[PDB]
């Protein structure tokens, strides 16, 4: 069985960089399919952020393409999201998920992460 | 060039049809099997292939039922990996028909095929 | 960019009866339409892919039909944990886009 565990800062200050890590166990990132990142806004509107393939190719949503950076670390088996210069806009619960791809049925996200809720607040938080 | 009517094949059943004197295995896979097939790490395979590298439509497993070791025909729904077992020298294949244990060096070969509605055309 | 419209928007029903949600896209998508289930606790799961194919674990009471630009998601009975938010995406071209959402409540 495949498992995705998400972790990272659940609160960042505007103008800074949001960094989320998605740990995968029970299947290597380099072994196959696509590794995605998506966010769920409070107004209930899921948005596809982007992905990194098993080869290392990126594919980002043109809406955020100039800010994000989805990298990985084969050694520890985990991929990351890095959304630069955040705003109150970027306040959403982020999800990392795997999507398969069959030439007939197309893509489909079959394995989802727990979900990490991030808030872009000016507040202070103990690191 | 053989035409098989997929609409005739039930849920989790195996059908064997002749093509150029060689047996062609066709399984209408269940949702659970499809997951079992696409959730295996390459590190556990002597012949590394994703289930997608082997099938066009995850519902239809279409392969040559010729053991890659010495040519016997593997037995369906047998073995230690939920797929096929070759009685000749004990090769076990998984639900994607990949070699998991035994002397066979390769996964069951996939012949060329195209879909056309309720029927597939192997050849 | 394509965009889906999930209607009805957050409609409720009884303790065990059929319900039909839909997803209409701006452009034309072959049948590349998936459906996701977001549990109240935040757990999101895949339910249907390629407009009608069921995923592993999803009960038989779930259907899926449609084509071209109009789609569906029928249920047999909401007995007892079918209460969640259902989404729908397309994947004929990047970027993938989801629907507005559809909450399922019990009166
Ligand atoms: S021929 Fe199948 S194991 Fe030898």
């Amino acid at each position: 069985e495949v498992k995705l565990q998400e972790s990272g800062a659940g609160l960042v200050q505007p103008s800074q960089s949001l960094s989320l890590t998605c740990s995968v166990t029970g299947y290597s990132i380099t072994s196959g399919y696509y590794w995605n990142w998506i966010r769920l806004f409070p107004g209930n509107k899921l948005e596809w952020v982007g992905y990194i393939s098993n080869v290392g190719d990126n594919n980002y949503n043109p809406s955020l393409k100039d800010r994000l950076s989805i990298t990985r670390d084969t050694s520890k088996n985990q991929f990351f999201l890095k959304l630069n210069s955040v705003t109150t806009e970027d306040t959403a619960t982020y999800y990392c998920a795997r999507s398969e791809y069959y030439s007939v049925t197309g893509y489909a996200m079959d394995y989802w992460g727990q979900g990490t809720t991030v808030t872009v607040s000016s507040a202070w938080r103990h690191p | 060039k053989v035409e098989v009517n997929l609409a005739a094949i039930p849920l989790g059943k195996n059908v064997v049809v002749k093509w150029q004197g060689k047996p062609v295995f066709i399984r209408h896979r269940t949702p659970h099997e499809i997951q079992e097939a696409n959730s295996v790490d390459m590190s556990a395979l002597k012949d590394p292939q994703t289930d997608a590298d082997r099938v066009k439509d995850p519902q239809w497993l279409i392969m040559l039922g010729i053991c890659t070791h010495l040519g016997c025909v593997p037995i369906g729904e047998a073995g230690d990996f939920g797929g096929w077992f070759c009685p000749c020298h004990g090769s076990h294949y998984d639900i994607s028909g990949r070699i998991r244990k035994g002397p066979a060096p390769l996964n069951l070969e996939i012949p060329a095929y195209e879909f056309d509605g309720d029927k597939v055309i192997v050849g | 960019d394509i965009e889906l419209t999930q209607t009805p928007v957050s409609l409720a029903a009884s303790l065990g009866d059929r319900v039909t949600i839909s997803c209409r896209a701006s452009q034309d998508i072959n049948n590349f339409l998936n459906w996701y289930q977001q549990k109240p606790d935040g757990t999101i799961k895949l339910l249907i892919y390629y407009t009608s194919r069921l995923h592993a674990g999803v009960p038989s009471r779930f259907s899926g039909s449609g084509s071209g630009t109009d789609y569906s998601l029928t249920i047999s009975n909401l007995e007892p944990e079918d209460i969640a938010t259902y989404f729908c995406q397309h994947h004929i071209k990047f970027p993938w886009t989801f629907g507005a959402g559809t909450k399922l409540e019990i009166k």
